[PDB]
RNA sequence: GUCGAUCCUAAGGGUCGGGGGAACCCCGACAGAUAGCGCGUCGCGCGUACUCCGAAAGGGAAUCGGGUUAAAAUUCCU
RNA sequence: UUUAACAGCCUGCCCACCCUGGAAUCGGCUCAGCCGGAGGUAGGGUCCAGCGGCUGGAAGAGCACCGCACGUGGUGUCCGGUGCGCUCCCGGCGGCCCUUGAAAAUCCGGAGGACCGAAUGCCGUCCACGCCCGGUCGUACUCAUAACCGCAUCAG
RNA sequence: UCUAGUCCGACUUUGUGAAAUGACGUUAUUUUACUUAUUCCGUGAAUCGGAAGCGGGUUUUUGGACCCAAGGCUCGCUUCGCGGGCCGA
């Protein structure tokens, strides 16, 4: 149809009004949003002492899935399941047995198991606030020669034990049918956290400047480098 | 994406009150009924002349009664229609209503029924 | 003693500025992308009088960069501005009287007015009638510019600061004698409650350090130190010198 | 007294573009300005095309 | 309904949040997820932190003759 | 010796504006200015003010006068002039300022044209006419050599 | 005989570096670098930073106007009419 035509718009300074644009990075966010974003930046700007920097070195994604898959096989019983077995026992008692194998949770209970040396694996959340609750757990596990790992997500740990969040999980003993793969997981975990504990005691974290600052700094050093050859 | 640089609080659902118990056990009784509104007719000489000269009935009414309620009270009380109602607050603090009946009704006839004439 | 006149002004009350009939603050546009990179055209609609301000003001209409609406502005009028004139603001605006340019784009020796002190503050310097600033030199390394202020002082400002080309209109106002107390009355009636002034030596001791005595006289050096507390700091404050300014002093 | 309910429509309108807002002379000035300025833009556009191909 | 108050805003007053303060109180929209509005039929669009008080001389929807009382009327009667 | 709001029609002040036309031997013009090839004078128009004119309202009213009775009837209310006059309102021009002399509610107009009817019956309609509705509070009186304040019915 | 204010020093807020010099791996002084504390300015927080394309070595005679996208490509489609995706940007 010859009646149809192209009506291009010439943009630019003093030109046609630009169309709707994404101004997300310029939004004047509420106070709550602004503070949480500044909080993230401030943590990485300051130097992080080694005891706190060790929590950034979380378990690898590939190994985390395998570890979490095993944990799902030892979930504690639910509220409905817990009641269902208690009525089966009441009838059994009226009519005239094996120790369960499940994950242990609770910081107070886990710490007792670690001190008693009955814990075979300790899983620690990296996002516990306040962090003082678990900042000392890696040291305790290392001193007791118990393998430990730091995984991402206290909410993910809580979901295993049917709770909103869980600071840490413990495995006192795994079922004999899967003690081989569990042993392999311990070797990988022990080689990444327990073996590197001594060398991580002097690794200060943080000190990372912003993207604009880094680009500006990199430009300055190029001038110095460009003048070194001449 | 956001096309506005100013953040606006998003709309959120609001429920209507559904109390588990009523705050008041029962509604209060009507304190401005027809008898309460119409206290008594005025039988002064000035008031009487308006019964025949203007077909108007002069009443002393509750100070909290408005022209709308006075009109309905007279309709229920004496079963008569009103052309217009004029009200004033007397120097003694009471309210007086000048009630003019429609031509279809005769104030003098109604006055005799009331028992003032 | 009692609180002297100089002390009572800070509390506000009857010494607040008389601003009922003022047309609003006179300032540049808010710095935006258009002025930082290119230029934006405006049109002068009317030149108006602002009570209490000698310099005339100019109403300028701009096309909003990204909204469908007009953008109204109030500028301190430069000498030579006229209604219907096109005014260009931005980095690439040409050097003509009335245009607003960053100091970086203004050559040395130019006459400018309403110069920004901080980039985007919309103009704090050389705003009174007949006053202007002179661009002295540029410092590309530091990204700063040297300008001479009306008082004769040299100041460093960042090259991004904007300035209007030309001098403020209405110059020569103070040359005309007032000749009358009433003319002074009308002048300050629309400024603030500062006129007439009663001399301290005419007051009693209770209300001024200069008051009292069987003859009207100060009785002590009128030069007072910088650190004198309020109520004692009257007269020539921290005077480096006194007397008629002869020789290099009056330069 | 200009309220529509109180004044007939013919008394508060002028049958012309910008009627009741701009005088006839002002409307004439704007129409000529709009046409002439638009024509000049076409001349500028064509003029730069001839110089653009210079190479 | 037609005269006023009532409505609007002026100098200013009283305030949320925030910041101060042993507290009475101080500052007063200045440290902030505004109020909501418009159009369809609950959805879309818009949305700059006060829907407050502040004038019987400022701004402002609409009533005119004639008649009537011992005492009321641009209000009662026509 | 009178003529209300309101309704219609007419009139068209002082300005502003439009058409024709093209000006020195310059003209027009105010008490004063001042205006004209950026279009004067002149000729013909448009618009704006009105507390202007006519009619309706409305003589049936009011007022005056003469009767009859002791409510009721009749007659008249007409035709001109005058102004550095007075009070109020408006118009237009000019002088004055280092003084340029509120805001908002509210209302009107405009730019734009998403969307929408009918094959002619629907749609649209700020037109005329008809129908219904109208809250609350104030309202008497004095406003002063006696109703306010001054101890009072006070020469303030 | 005192006091508000004000000036001045120390500690505190208060961290990350470098160099010079000095004292006994610590350490004082001086100058300077960093940005996140802190302070200030601007806005209805509207094109900031970096790197590409493009250009070479986006708007200036005028007192106008300027928004909600034309167009192209491409899926669904209860199809030549609606609803999406990517360019235009
Ligand atoms: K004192
Ligand atoms: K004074
Ligand atoms: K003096
Ligand atoms: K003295
Ligand atoms: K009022
Ligand atoms: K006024
Ligand atoms: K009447
Ligand atoms: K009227
Ligand atoms: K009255
Ligand atoms: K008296
Ligand atoms: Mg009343
Ligand atoms: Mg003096
Ligand atoms: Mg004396
Ligand atoms: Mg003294
Ligand atoms: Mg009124
Ligand atoms: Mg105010
Ligand atoms: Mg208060
Ligand atoms: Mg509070
Ligand atoms: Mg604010
Ligand atoms: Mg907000
Ligand atoms: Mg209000
Ligand atoms: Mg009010
Ligand atoms: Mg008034
Ligand atoms: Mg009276
Ligand atoms: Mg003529
Ligand atoms: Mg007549
Ligand atoms: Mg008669
Ligand atoms: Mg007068
Ligand atoms: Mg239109
Ligand atoms: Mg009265
Ligand atoms: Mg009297
Ligand atoms: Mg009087
Ligand atoms: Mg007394
Ligand atoms: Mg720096
Ligand atoms: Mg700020």
């Amino acid at each position: 149809n010859p009646l149809f035509e192209k009506r291009p718009k010439q943009f630019g300074i003093g030109g046609a009004l630009p169309p709707k644009k994404d101004v997300t990075r310029n939004v004047r966010w509420p106070r709550n949003v602004t503070l949480q974003r500044k909080k993230r930046i401030l943590k990485m700007r300051l130097k992080v002492p080694p005891a706190l920097n060790q929590f950034t070195k979380t378990l690898d994604k590939n190994l985390a899935t395998t570890l979490f898959k095993m944990l799902l096989k030892y979930r504690p019983e639910d509220k409905a399941a817990k009641k269902e077995r208690l009525v089966k026992r009441a009838q059994a008692e009226a009519e005239g047995t094996k120790k369960p194998i499940i994950v242990k949770y609770g910081l107070k209970h886990i710490t007792y198991l670690i001190e008693q040396n009955k814990a075979q694996l300790v899983v620690i959340a990296h996002d516990v606030d306040p962090i003082e609750l678990v900042v000392w757990l890696p040291a305790l596990c290392r001193k007791m020669e118990i393998p430990y790992c730091i995984v991402k997500g206290k909410a993910r740990l809580g979901s295993i034990v049917h709770k909103k969040t869980a600071s840490a999980l413990c495995l006192t003993t795994v079922k004999n049918e899967d003690k081989m793969e569990f042993s392999r997981v311990l070797e990988a975990i022990k080689a990444n956290f327990n073996d590197k504990y001594e060398e991580n005691r002097k690794k200060w974290g943080g000190g990372i400047m912003g993207s604009k600052s880094q680009a500006r700094t990199k430009a300055k050093e190029r001038v110095l480098a460009k003048e070194a050859a001449q | 994406i956001r096309t506005k640089v100013t953040f606006h609080r998003p709309k959120t659902l609001k429920k209507d009150r559904s109390p588990k118990y009523p705050r008041v056990s029962a509604p209060g009784r009507n304190r401005l009924d027809q008898y309460a509104i119409l206290k008594y007719p005025l039988t002064t000489e000035s008031a009487m002349k308006k019964i025949e000269d203007n077909n108007t009935l002069v009443f002393i009414v509750d100070i909290k009664a408005d022209k709308k309620k006075i009109k309905d009270a007279v309709k229920k009380m004496y079963d008569i229609q009103i052309k217009k109602v004029n009200t004033l607050i007397r120097p003694d603090g009471t309210k007086k209503a000048y009630v003019r009946l429609t031509p279809d009704y005769d104030a003098l006839d109604v006055a005799n029924k009331i028992g003032i004439i | 003693g009692r609180v002297i006149r100089a002390q009572r002004k800070g509390a506000g009350s009857v010494f607040k500025s008389h601003t009922h009939h003022r047309k609003g603050p006179a300032r540049f546009r808010t710095l935006d992308f258009g002025e930082r990179n290119g230029y934006l055209k405006g049109v002068i609609t009317e030149v108006i009088h602002d009570p209490g301000r000698g310099a005339p003001l100019a109403r300028v209409t701009f096309r909003h960069p990204f909204r469908y609406k007009h953008q109204k502005e109030l500028f301190v009028a430069a000498e030579g501005m006229y209604t219907g004139q096109f005014v260009y603001c931005g980095k690439k605006a040409t050097l003509m009287v009335g245009n607003v340019l960053p100091l970086r784009s203004i050559p040395e020796g130019a006459v400018v007015c309403n110069v920004e002190h901080k980039v985007g503050d919309r103009g704090v310097f050389a705003r009174c009638s007949g006053d202007y600033a002179i661009v002295i030199s540029h410092n590309p390394d530091n990204g700063t510019t040297r300008v001479k202020l009306p008082s004769g002082a040299k100041k460093i400002v960042p090259s991004g600061c904007r300035a209007m080309i030309g001098q403020v209109a209405g110059g020569g106002r103070t040359e005309k004698p007032m000749l009358k107390a009433g003319n002074a009355y009308h002048k300050y009636r629309v400024k603030r409650n500062c006129w007439p002034k009663v001399r301290g030596v005419a007051m009693n001791p209770v209300e001024h350090p200069h008051g009292g005595g069987n003859h009207q006289h100060i009785g002590h050096a009128s030069t007072v130190r910088r650190d004198a507390p309020p109520g004692q700091k009257v007269g020539l404050i921290a005077a480096r010198r006194t007397g008629r300014l002869r020789g290099q002093a009056r330069a | 007294e200009y309220k529509r309910s109180r004044l007939s429509r013919n008394r508060r309108t002028v049958n012309r573009a910008y009627g009741g807002v701009l005088s006839g002379s002002a409307v004439r000035e704007r129409i000529i300005r709009a046409f002439l300025v638009e024509e000049q833009k076409i001349v500028k556009k064509v003029l730069k095309i001839q110089k653009a191909k210079e190479k």
